[PDB]
């Protein structure tokens, strides 16, 4: 019997299935890019989803159902999530560096100007501004959800979290529409490259963050959270504010200043 | 009581040194390795053009 | 639960030193040989 | 006496010249005569014989300072063995030269080198220090 | 060029390379001194039976250990940066020559007046003439006027390469879409050799650079004859 | 039971053992690649007759030695085994995520071997610069398999860094401050912070290379307004932190080994050692462009990067002099691990000093992309990282296994290695000063003598590596079980015996505040 | 504006989380979350070291701000002394 | 800034719901109106086969290799111009 | 810090404590030999008499050994210390390591 | 038999260190003087002596007559 | 008119190792000038300095590609 | 909906020695076998693809 | 460190076998490839 407060985790197959899913996704992308086949990639995406589902299912079993998340364990998970977010900030930093490198020193092939000759940027006061209001609003509603949960108010937590998710979905649909309507593409030199890869990774993170909020929504429906213990909600809110801040930097840098 | 080094250290040292010197001298001089030393003081320059 | 102690906290057996020699020979030998056989492979394509 | 693995959390004996009085005695169990010797130790030590004094020491301690600090012939084995294996390496190099390496380029032929040397001197390669500086252009010979 | 058993830099052909040699001598002396001092103190710490194993106070000796290295670094940086800025100083060239890297050869363009350009390939080993240097000779050398300040401009028409001539202290990467400038001034006539210095694929080892430094009037006539 | 224990592990010691096994196997791959390099160069002319293959061998040599040998051994192996024991913690913070950091590495290595097997390999240099690494000069799958290998190794280490930072911050005894944790623990925490910040930037850069190769982006292609030099910045913004990541855990192990075999209870100048590692970590992010002094950068930028790079010698010097001050007054035990550490101190000092030579951008013009750089970094990596690894391996092998090595054999091994690596790399200084480029499969004839000696040195180290395998075999073959280890009062990782039970610190240590 | 419906920890915490929460209410620390406060450490007033077995590792920070911690096994029985500073510790098994 | 609002008589769920419905969603509604007033297709510009645009160094891994992933025939010309 | 005399005096006082126990005897000698000095005869005298009060002949001999060891290559120190201690050695019947043969390797 | 004199018994390690750190310093000075003399100054003098009366046209004519140039016969 | 042109002089607008924009600017300037002169009926001879500078500095293939793109209508700079 | 967390706590704390990833019941075993089958089978397939791609098609 | 005598002592003869086998495991496969290099450049 232990007399510390930390969690000795049962031996688990999900690290191995996650690692193999990484092998299958990357060898799958290689097979798709070079050997005209999606098969390995589809297996890898499937096993990756299965791994994520059973791994985080088990974390819920260990905490809500078995009681292993003492305050010391929760404190470690807080550090873990903060450090993960920091690494994701630095990943985006590389794409912002690429954007500023190319736009501050536009080469002759571009016309020696930014935006390049032949590029017609989107109007930042149209859908991009709408998207900004959508994500900012969702940062307000997720804050309402957090306070409702802390105050023990089930119905208003669910309402505010549902509004937050709806806004995340609205952003995603608006962005998908903008992608389709944009007269430039990812193959339109470094303007298209920086635009779609940086906003595209951001959009993937909006989808990830929205999925995490949806997990929290169903856990809330099933009463998993207490008014004082709900780190999965806190982590999803931190991740959601990160997604909102990355958007604000994209909006100012690429859509507005880069127009 | 005497250990491995008391009993065999002298012979290991002597044989190992002798073997090492002999085989490196052989490798260095007898099997056609071209060390390409400096020609200074060694090569008589010869007309080339 | 699991075996504890010397020779038991490892994923390979050390119960017989000659079987162990074989296993270590295959293990480190395969790693050391691999680049030579990759070079051979690339030379044999062209 | 006999040290056991399952004893690892108990105070243990060491012979270290910087830790002269270890945490336990070398020998804890005493025979009848050893018990009598420890009782005699409570009287004047002038009444102990030399042999009794040595046995008290060897009950308390395993090795003396002179024993634990003794030098050894190990360096002969280490140096001799290292030179053996370095010598064995040259066998591998002989094998490589014989069976792996083919001829080197024709530019190492003695006549090529002699011509190349003259041409390096004709173009005054390294004329301040490195190469042509060592050639006497007046006497047509390497400087002494 | 380098010569057999060489230990140090090729002899300087330009004043800047002369500067680098004296600066390297200065820095290497410091390198030897610090390396030797460390080896010696190691051996001193390891050669006594005397002991002192109780806690030792550190803040006095750490002042020495930081201040002395900081001073030494400053004594390296000052001459280092002086050469850096002198390399960058304006010197107004008499001639501009471009070189374009390719897999696997250099081309050269001298277009101040006429449209002069040519390719420069390694002489294959089987075609060397007696006395010529394996992997270093080219078919068409970069003829240049001696004793004059020359602007080199370096680029590439495919992958990265890098245009180097050690005895002149030159190494400038050759980047497609970019025109990198360096300056060259040879104090002497002769033949000065370099080799491609950014890995560029399977024949990176085999695209060398040969400068042929001659008087201006010979350079002018060679230039005319190469049109 | 075998699969549960060794494929589904949630145990920091068994995972550490997996990493040490993986790293040792990778070290044989990386050593064989290094011998093929030196065989090609060991006489003038061509050995493989295929310099694309030579370039692939050079590239893989570096990736294997860095990503599959040094980082898994130092951080995955010694870090997992030792960090929880040294702070009295019952395991790592995320013991199951820790297992995925391990299991991502065999697939990462598989992708790298696949890159060398398909097409003509990735003959790029481990820098993977475009356009050589782009889809025209390296068409086909090899470079993409290399990119994906790096992706997986990057995820493994980023998650590992999250684990180590969290464990070290959160799981010490409540009375133990950060200034009461051992220096090896500090060294792993700082390495983990460097990994956390730097690897995402590499991930961004190689992802951009992947999309330029497959999605028709042009981040690095001037035809679309891109710039090959942007890739170099992103790569080296990671790559300079990376060289400090490769050495910092070695610095931590060297502190412990020198303290232990000096018979001391503590290293000299603990807080200065912490200061020095933190300073090295911080400065390690503001110096990267010294890998780019010949790309055409403005002179004031080259002056700044010269100056900032030199600053690092100050905290590094404090650590060297503090190791010397730890020896001072010691009851010196001439164990094989002590020999490794003493070799480390001197050979690391030599390589750090040639690094200070290179920091001078004006001299670096002539030395860049020559064997002088190769000599600099093999003194810090093959006589620094490898000597710290061998020292830590010899020192802690009895803790991990319960068995002792034969010390005479281990001293013979050290002696052979010390001769071999110095014969290999010392002459490369002369080759660099005299202008021999790196990444070359053959050289002008003048360079023959030093290349011949360097290649003969490489075979001496081969003999040392073969003997190391025999020495490990002899220890497990003879089964001399550990009894008593000195200095446990200041080396907590030994206090649970050899090997420690599967679960340690189930009851945590008692440490009062006073 | 303000129904309920969210469980509290008192209602729904379980397992070790609940044990820690209940013990804390009683001012007890069975899972070692807090640092113990030292006694004067004399042989008369030894530091009392709880254990669920008959030995536990002590780490002694002999003086405030020492970076070196001194580690040793404390066994059931007579009090033992830190080998560096001599301050006394006694095991209290339970 | 203090913004221009100003409650903090204690913080809570009621205030953040107030901000959600009183400021945040009205802002979204206004930007949604603004956007729906300036929607409607911009007339596509003359096609000019600029070499820094419509990059093709390797075929795309889908379709005929020559269409971007969210190709819009109305506004995205191919390297050879707009589709028919 | 403290004078040499003050240092020596608090070590003499340490070993002279009449009811010094075995742990304190070991702690004292094992701490003392960490310092950069060979202990003065007056310190060694007090430690040897502590050995006598603790009925521990062997530790008395070991203390004489560690005096010789702390002198390192300074071969003149140990014979001087033994000289200064001979009245105590005679009084307490302590044989030196040399008289017991314990200086043989 | 005469008594032995009291030798120094304290600070022997520190005394040894002090003495040899000073010796290490004096050697480093002595080496720096040698290296400046055998290497650095030798180099300055070799380059200054070489160029003092150097005639670049005479050098060129020698090279040209030896046949080394593509541009000059 | 300031002939005896040898090569392009130092230009404080472009003092650094990267001379790409120097080549580009003088190419633009020459062709802008040649446009304004051929148009307004004047003499391209006043454009000569820019012509000599860009011919000295610019790689042949850059000039050639830029000329091709001007003919094609795909030159992305403003002339 | 109703709060059934207590029922789930009873289930996952039952003293049956099952590891947490199987302690839900037989559906866990099915999902585990599907996942591991896809991973191991996919990995073998990836090795087949490496073998295929390692040769110009010989 | 101290340790027990070997539970399964490895005699000098046994060590010569283990060492020889270890060296041959490294040397023979690489030696075979390198000996046959010229054969490979043929195809
Ligand atoms: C362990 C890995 C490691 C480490 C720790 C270092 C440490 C340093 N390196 Fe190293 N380096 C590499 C691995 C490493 N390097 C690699 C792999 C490359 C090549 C990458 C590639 O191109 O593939 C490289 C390339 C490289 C370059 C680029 C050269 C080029 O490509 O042209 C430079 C330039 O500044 C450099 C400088 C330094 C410096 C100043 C240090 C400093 O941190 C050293 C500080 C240490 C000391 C100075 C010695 C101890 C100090 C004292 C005893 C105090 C007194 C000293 C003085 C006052 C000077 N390194
Ligand atoms: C709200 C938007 C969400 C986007 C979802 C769409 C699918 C993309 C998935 C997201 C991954 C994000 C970054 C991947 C990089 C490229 C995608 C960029 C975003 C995007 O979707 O870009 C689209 C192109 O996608 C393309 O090339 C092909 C895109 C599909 C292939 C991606 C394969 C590469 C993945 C590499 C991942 C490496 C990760 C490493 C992490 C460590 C833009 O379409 P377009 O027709 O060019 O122009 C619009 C013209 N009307
Ligand atoms: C294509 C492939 C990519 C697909 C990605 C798909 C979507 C993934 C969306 C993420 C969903 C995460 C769900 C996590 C649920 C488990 C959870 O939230 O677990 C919580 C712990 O938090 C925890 O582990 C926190 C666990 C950390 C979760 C981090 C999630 C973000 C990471 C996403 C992957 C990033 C990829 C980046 C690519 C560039 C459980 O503790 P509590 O909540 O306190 O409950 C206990 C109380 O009930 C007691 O009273
Ligand atoms: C049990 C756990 C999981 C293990 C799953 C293992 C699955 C094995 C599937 C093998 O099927 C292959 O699929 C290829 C693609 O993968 C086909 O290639 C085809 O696919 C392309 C497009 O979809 C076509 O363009 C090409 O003609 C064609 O070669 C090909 O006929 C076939 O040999
Ligand atoms: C960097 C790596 C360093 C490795 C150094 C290797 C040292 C040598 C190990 C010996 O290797 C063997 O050498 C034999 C020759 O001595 C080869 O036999 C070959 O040559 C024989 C003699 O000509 C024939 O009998 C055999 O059939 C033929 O395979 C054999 O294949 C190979 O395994
Ligand atoms: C049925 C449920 C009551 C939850 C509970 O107390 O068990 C109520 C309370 C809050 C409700 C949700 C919130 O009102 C937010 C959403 C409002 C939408 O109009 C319907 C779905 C929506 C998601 C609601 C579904 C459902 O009526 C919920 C979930
Ligand atoms: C080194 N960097
Ligand atoms: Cu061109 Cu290397
Ligand atoms: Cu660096
Ligand atoms: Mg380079
Ligand atoms: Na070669
Ligand atoms: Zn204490």
């Amino acid at each position: 019997h232990q007399t510390h407060a930390y969690h000795m985790v049962n031996p688990s197959p999900w690290p191995l299935t996650g690692a193999l899913s990484a092998l299958l996704m990357t060898s799958g992308l290689t097979m798709w890019f070079h050997f005209n086949s999606m098969t390995l990639l589809m297996i890898g995406l499937t096993t990756n989803m299965l791994t994520m589902y059973q791994w985080w299912r088990d974390v819920i079993r260990e905490s809500t159902f078995q009681g292993h998340h003492t305050p010391a364990v929760q404190k470690g998970l807080r550090y873990g999530m903060i450090l993960f977010i920091i690494s994701e900030v630095l990943f985006f930093t590389g794409f912002f560096w690429a954007f500023y490198h190319s736009s501050l020193a536009p080469t002759p092939e571009l016309g020696g100007c930014w935006p390049p000759t032949g590029i017609h940027p989107l109007n930042p006061l149209e859908v991009p501004l709408l998207n900004t209001s959508v994500l900012l609003a969702s940062g307000v509603s997720i804050t309402w959800a957090h306070h409702s949960l802390m105050e023990g108010d089930r119905k208003h937590m669910l309402q505010a979290l549902f509004i937050t998710i709806t806004l995340g979905v609205y952003f995603t649909l608006l962005q998908a529409s903008e992608y389709y309507e944009a007269p430039f593409t990812i193959s339109d030199g470094v303007y298209g490259s920086t635009f779609f890869v940086a906003t595209g990774f951001h959009g993937l993170h909006v989808i990830i963050g929205s999925t995490f909020l949806i997990v929290c929504f169903f856990r809330q429906l099933k009463f998993h959270f207490t008014s004082n213990h709900h780190f999965g909600f806190e982590a999803a809110a931190w991740y959601w504010h990160f997604v909102d801040v990355v958007w604000l930097f994209l909006y100012v840098s690429i859509y507005w200043w880069g127009s | 009581a005497p250990d491995f080094h008391d009993k065999y250290g002298n012979a290991v040292l002597a044989s190992g040194a002798t073997f090492c010197v002999a085989v490196w001298v052989y490798m260095a001089t007898q099997i056609g390795i071209e060390w390409n030393p400096s020609p200074v003081g060694r090569v008589t320059p010869k007309e080339w053009r | 639960h699991y075996e504890e102690g010397p020779g038991k906290n490892i994923p390979f057996s050390v119960e017989n030193k000659w079987r162990l020699l074989a296993m270590m020979t295959l293990f480190f030998g395969s790693g050391f040989a691999a680049p030579f056989f990759i070079v051979r492979h690339q030379l044999l394509k062209k | 006496s006999v040290v056991k693995s399952e004893d690892y959390a108990l105070p243990s004996y060491v012979d270290r010249r910087d830790y002269p009085l270890p945490d336990v005695a070398h020998v804890k169990n005493l025979s009848a005569s050893q018990k009598a010797l420890k009782e005699k130790e409570k009287a004047s030590w002038s009444s102990l014989s030399i042999d009794e004094k040595v046995e008290l020491y060897r009950l308390k301690f395993k090795e003396s300072f002179a024993e634990m600090n003794r030098s050894t012939n190990e360096w002969k084995t280490v140096v001799g063995a290292a030179m053996f294996f370095i010598g064995f390496t040259a066998l591998l190099l002989i094998w490589e030269k014989h069976y792996v390496y083919g001829p080197i380029p024709h530019t190492f032929e003695e006549e090529w080198v002699a011509k190349q040397t003259k041409r390096m001197l004709d173009m005054k390669v390294a004329p301040i220090q490195g190469f042509s500086a060592k050639w006497d252009y007046d006497k047509n010979e390497w400087k002494k | 060029m380098a010569y057999p058993m060489q230990l140090g830099f090729q002899d300087a052909t330009s004043p800047i390379m002369e500067e680098l040699l004296h600066f390297h001598d200065h820095t290497l002396m410091i390198v030897f001194l610090i390396s030797s001092l460390v080896l010696y103190i190691i051996s001193l710490m390891l050669t006594t039976k005397l002991t002192h194993t109780s806690t030792m106070d550190a803040q006095e000796v750490e002042t020495i250990w930081t201040i002395l290295p900081a001073i030494i670094l400053i004594l390296i940086a000052l001459p280092s940066l002086r050469i850096l800025y002198m390399m960058d100083e304006i010197n107004n060239p008499s001639l501009t020559v471009k070189t374009m890297g390719h897999q696997w050869y250099w081309s050269y363009e001298y277009t101040d007046y006429e449209d002069l350009s040519f390719d420069s390939y390694m002489i294959p080993t089987s075609e060397l003439k007696p006395g010529e240097l394996r992997l270093l000779e080219v078919d068409n050398r970069v003829v240049l006027p001696m004793e004059m300040t020359i602007r080199m401009l370096v680029s590439s028409e495919d992958v990265l390469h890098s245009w180097a001539v050690p005895s002149l202290g030159l190494k400038t990467d050759a980047i497609p879409g970019r025109l990198n400038q360096t300056t060259l001034m040879s104090s002497r006539p002769g033949l000065y050799y370099g080799q491609c210095s950014e890995i560029c694929g399977s024949n990176h080892s085999f695209m060398p650079i040969v400068l042929e430094l001659v008087p201006l009037k010979y350079f002018e006539k060679w230039s005319a004859s190469m049109l | 039971m075998f699969i549960n224990r060794w494929l589904f592990s949630t145990n920091h010691k068994d995972i550490g053992t997996l990493y040490l096994l993986f790293g040792a196997w990778a070290g044989m791959v990386g050593t064989a690649l290094s011998l093929l390099i030196r065989a090609e160069l060991g006489q003038p002319g061509t050995l493989l007759g295929d310099d694309q293959i030579y370039n692939v061998v050079v590239t893989a040599h570096a990736f294997v030695m860095i990503f599959f040998m040094v980082m898994p051994i130092m951080i995955g192996g010694f870090g997992n085994w030792l960090v929880p024991l040294m702070i009295g913690a019952p395991d790592m913070a995320f013991p199951r995520m820790n297992n995925m950091s391990f299991w991502l590495l065999p697939p990462s290595f598989l992708l790298l071997l696949a890159s060398s097997m398909v097409e003509a390999g990735a003959g790029t240099g481990w820098t993977v610069y475009p356009p050589l690494a782009g889809n025209l000069a390296h068409a086909g799958a090899s470079v993409d398999l290399t990119i994906f290998s790096l992706h997986l190794a990057g995820v493994s280490s980023i998650l590992g860094a999250i684990n180590f930072i969290t464990t070290i911050i959160n799981m010490k005894p409540p009375a133990m401050s950060q200034y009461q944790t051992p220096l090896f623990v500090w060294s792993v925490m700082i390495t983990a912070v460097l990994l956390l910040l730097s690897l995402p930037v590499l991930a961004a850069g190689i992802t951009m290379l992947l999309t330029d190769r497959n999605l028709n982006t042009t981040f690095f292609d001037p035809a679309g307004g891109g710039d090959p030099i942007l890739y170099q910045h992103l790569f080296w913004f990671f790559g300079h932190p990376e060289v400090y990541i490769l050495i910092l855990p070695g610095f931590g192990m060297i502190s412990h080994i020198v303290t232990y075999y000096s018979g001391k209870k503590e290293p000299f100048g603990y807080m200065g050692m912490v200061w020095a590692m933190m300073s090295i970590g911080f400065l390690g992010f503001i110096v990267w462009a010294h890998h780019m002094f010949t790309v055409g950068m403005d002179v004031d930028t080259r002056a700044y990067f010269t100056s900032a790079t030199m600053i690092i010698a100050i905290p590094t010097g404090v650590k060297v002099f503090s190791w010397l001050a730890t020896l001072h007054g010691g009851n010196i035990k001439w164990s094989p691990a002590m020999m490794w550490a003493l070799g480390f101190i001197f050979l690391f000092t030599v390589g750090g000093l040639t690094g200070i030579v290179l920091a001078n951008s004006s001299l670096d013009i002539v030395l860049h992309d020559t064997y002088y750089v190769v000599a600099h970094f093999h003194y810090v990596l093959s006589m620094g990282a490898v000597f710290a690894i061998m020292g830590g391996f010899v020192h802690w092998f009895p803790l991990f296994s319960g068995y002792t090595l034969n010390d005479t054999w281990a001293k013979i091994h050290f002696a052979i290695m010390f001769v071999g690596v110095n014969m290999t790399f010392f002459p490369q200084h002369f080759l660099g000063l005299s202008g021999m480029p790196r990444r070359y499969s053959d050289y002008p004839d003048a360079y023959t003598m030093w290349n011949t000696i360097s290649s003969m040195g490489s075979f001496i180290s081969l003999t040392a590596v073969m003997l190391m395998v025999f020495i490990i075999w002899e220890a497990f073959a003879s089964k001399r079980e550990v009894l008593t280890v000195d200095l446990t009062t200041t080396n907590l990782e030994w206090l649970n015996g050899c090997p420690p039970p599967y679960h340690t610190f189930e009851e945590p240590t008692y440490v009062n505040l006073k | 504006a303000s129904g309920g419906g969210v469980p509290t920890d008192e209602e729904q915490a379980t397992g070790l989380e609940r044990e820690v929460m209940l013990a804390a209410r009683k001012g007890q620390d069975p899972y070692n979350i807090l640092a113990p406060k030292a006694t004067s450490g004399t042989k008369e007033d030894p530091n009392l070291v709880p254990s669920i077995t008959n030995k536990r590792i002590v780490g002694c920070i002999c003086e405030e701000d020492n970076s070196t911690v001194i580690w040793f096994w404390l066994h059931k029985g007579e009090a033992q002394r830190c080998p560096s500073c001599g301050t006394h510790y006694k095991l209290v098994p339970h | 800034a203090s913004a221009a609002k100003g409650d903090h008589g204690g913080t809570g769920a009621r205030t953040w719901r107030f901000l959600t419905f009183g400021l945040a969603l009205p802002s979204v509604a206004l930007c949604t109106l603004n956007s729906w007033l300036h929607s409607g297709h911009r007339e596509r510009p003359a096609f000019i086969p600029y070499h820094h645009l419509r990059i093709r160094t390797k075929p795309f891994s889908w379709g005929d290799g020559n269409h971007t992933f969210f190709h819009n025939p109305r506004v995205n010309p191919l390297p050879t111009g707009y589709e028919k | 810090h403290e004078t040499d005399e003050e240092f020596d005096a608090r070590w003499v006082t340490y070993f002279n404590k009449p009811d010094i126990d075995a742990w304190e005897l070991r702690k004292g000698m094992n701490t003392l030999v960490g310092y950069d000095l060979v202990p003065e005869p007056k310190i060694i005298d007090a430690a040897l008499r502590a050995c006598r009060r603790l009925n521990d002949f062997a530790s008395a001999v070991r203390i004489l050994e560690v005096v010789k060891d702390k002198a390192g290559p300074h071969k003149e120190i140990y014979p001087y210390v033994i000289q200064e201690l001979r009245p105590t050695l005679n009084e307490l019947g302590i044989s030196t390591p040399e008289e017991l043969g314990l200086d043989k390797v | 038999s005469t008594a032995l004199a009291k030798p120094q018994m304290r600070g022997l390690l520190a005394r040894r260190l002090r003495f040899h750190i000073v010796g290490a310093f004096m050697v480093s000075l002595g080496f720096a003087t040698f290296y400046k003399f055998a290497v650095a100054e030798k180099r300055k003098k070799a380059y200054a002596d070489f160029y003092r009366n150097y005639d670049s046209m005479k050098d060129f004519e020698e090279m040209r007559k030896a046949g080394i140039f593509q541009s000059a016969k | 008119k300031i002939k005896n042109y040898q090569t392009a002089p130092f230009d404080s607008r472009f003092p650094n190792q990267n001379q790409t924009r120097n080549c580009w600017q003088n190419y633009l300037d020459f062709h802008r000038c040649e446009k304004a002169m051929t148009a307004k009926g004047g003499d391209v001879s006043v454009c000569e300095w820019y012509r000599r500078v860009y011919k000295s500095l610019c790689p042949i293939s850059w000039v050639s590609t830029w000329d091709d793109r001007r003919a094609e209508g795909t030159f992305p700079g403003k002339i | 909906f109703e709060n059934r967390v207590a029922e789930k706590q009873k289930l996952f704390q039952e003293d049956n020695g099952l590891p947490v990833h199987l302690k839900g019941g037989a559906t866990d075993n099915i999902l585990y076998r599907v996942t591991m089958t896809l991973c191991l089978g996919g990995t073998l397939y990836s090795l087949y693809c490496l073998g295929w791609a390692s040769f110009p098609h010989k | 460190i101290t340790a027990k005598p070997a539970k399964t002592p490895t005699s000098p003869k046994e060590q010569a076998i283990g060492l020889s086998v270890t060296f041959l495991s490294f040397l023979l496969p690489a030696g075979w490839v390198l000996y046959h290099l010229d054969n490979y450049k043929k195809s």
